[PDB]
């Protein structure tokens, strides 16, 4: 007679400071780098298509690489909760921001290819950059600093605003690109990359809604090491966005040409 | 960290094998249980919902 | 018979540069003072109530301060419609963002009460920025240059955004205040100077909408001018309020102290 | 610039008078107008319902 409980696996926690603090290094380094690569037009960027919507998917990807740091594990106290609410709302509306460009860009991709036209181009990215800021307040609402180190909080009096806040990632991440994907090898373009990134972190959310709202219930310590692990993998996999996009957005720019 | 029991047992226990005891955190666990140490370094999980293991929290000395 | 046909006043016409050039100097530098002696915590503005409120509306006072130029007449050609788009847009998203601002610190001053809440700050004046960006679609879609000159666009199909653009200009600049003071003196706080100068702004846009829209009519000459001398007059009281703004708050952190 | 009439005339005008051609921006304006400058320093505007104005509009050189 064992009995013993159950103990997570437990991936990501401080052991695991490189994976944020380089990550995040690396990703400021390029997304800069492919930033003034286009703020500097002496390289030849300026016959691109829609450059200015690839800009602007470049400067979210900086700001995510920027605001990585803020919310990872392995620093010790005094992280108030101000600085993690602060990491999860830009962070978040970062990832939305960047989703609304892409589907903005392979459903009107008609509209861009009649040049850069100027209210067109300026409303839409206005507007995008507004509903991704507000698309953000659930899961800034809905955050905290347990001793320290940002989690999600899944609270009574935050039952609404977490659940909102899933439905919009699912949607924004899972239902977006298989909606634009729908129609029942590839045709699409190949910066599918954005949401392949994004797709763990999609589907694995409603999981975990389900699980900490009390509707499911597990089985077994297997199906807890399983779930927390597919948690930090998809975490993992959203993490690395950071170098992930500015490469894809670069290897497009120099393909289509 | 993430500690659950899915588990829990409501079965009697002995009273000196303990060493001290704690609480769980529900997060992500599934029907709650509780946490208690034994004096042989093993840890261990059981159904609170029990009478037996309620005078075992009541004879705990617990401060 | 004289029978005169009616020339347009036309005030604020190029021979009146300064008003747009040495106004626009003015306010960003004031609106630069007085956002870099909040940015020094050196000068005993820490303890100030709800600070972070007042730092948004400054730094909105001084993004308008930069787009005053941009739009004003006097340049002559090599304008186009982007950079008028541009200006109309950030211009009314400054507007819209720093009304919102006073009717939040106006409405929920009892929220802020409880010091610098971290999650409810945040979540403020991310979703407050996010809606003045919403808000100012369809004035930067019906934005364009007829030889230069930034002017709004009246076409057969545009009515629909131009009045859903001046029913939220009416709305957030004569009904809000008037309705957060409709209890139907003590309150109102000194800070209501901001909404003096787009009252007229929000009057006069509603009048402009209802003569454009050719629903109405001119029935004296005397009207059509007074008309253009109102309009002139509200466009001056507006762009005034780049300067008014800041020193309004410095008057109430060095009055309320 | 920016020029409207609320109460454009359809009388008879001098031939041999006129100047050159001109016409309004509606804007702001009540009904529909247009503007005909004169030799003499003098600027009108008419109604274009007119049959007169018909006969000056075909009439002006225009080329």
């Amino acid at each position: 007679e064992a009995a013993a409980p159950c103990h997570s696996c437990n991936l990501l926690d401080d052991s695991a400071l490189p994976f944020f603090i380089l990550t995040s290094v690396l990703g400021i380094l390029a997304s800069s780098t492919v930033l003034f690569m286009l703020f500097r037009p002496l390289f030849r960027w300026q016959l691109c298509p829609g450059w200015p919507v690839l800009a602007q998917l470049a400067v979210g990807s900086a700001l995510f690489s920027i605001v990585v740091p803020v919310l990872a594990p392995g620093l010790g106290s005094t992280r108030s909760s101000a600085l993690c609410s602060l990491g999860y709302c830009v962070w978040y509306g970062s990832a939305f921001a960047q989703a609304l460009l892409l589907g903005c860009h392979a459903s009107l991709g008609h509209r861009l290819g009649a040049g850069q036209v100027p209210g067109l181009t300026l409303g839409l990215t206005v507007g995008i950059w507004g509903v991704a800021a507000l698309l953000t307040l659930p899961v800034t609402l809905a955050s905290g600093a347990s001793g320290g180190l940002c989690t999600l909080i899944y609270s009574t009096e935050l039952k609404a605003l977490q659940a909102t806040h899933t439905v919009a990632c699912l949607a924004i991440f899972v239902l977006l690109p298989l909606g634009l994907f729908g129609a029942k090898g590839p045709w699409m373009n190949i910066l599918w990359a954005w949401f392949i990134f994004w797709w763990p972190h999609g589907v694995v959310l409603g999981l975990d809604f389900l699980v900490r709202s009390k509707l499911l219930l597990l089985s077994t310590c297997l199906a807890q090491q399983a779930l927390d692990l597919l948690l930090n993998l998809a975490e993992a996999l959203a993490i690395l966005h950071c170098v992930a996009t500015p490469l894809l957005l670069a290897l497009f720019c120099h393909q289509a040409t | 960290s993430t500690t659950c029991c899915y588990r829990f047992i409501n079965k009697k226990i002995p009273k000196q094998r303990l060493e001290s005891y704690r609480r769980t955190t529900s997060s992500h666990c599934p029907r709650e249980a509780v946490i208690f140490k034994t004096k042989l370094d093993k840890e261990i999980c059981a159904d609170p919902t029990q009478k037996w293991v309620q005078d075992f929290m009541k004879h705990l000395d617990k401060k």
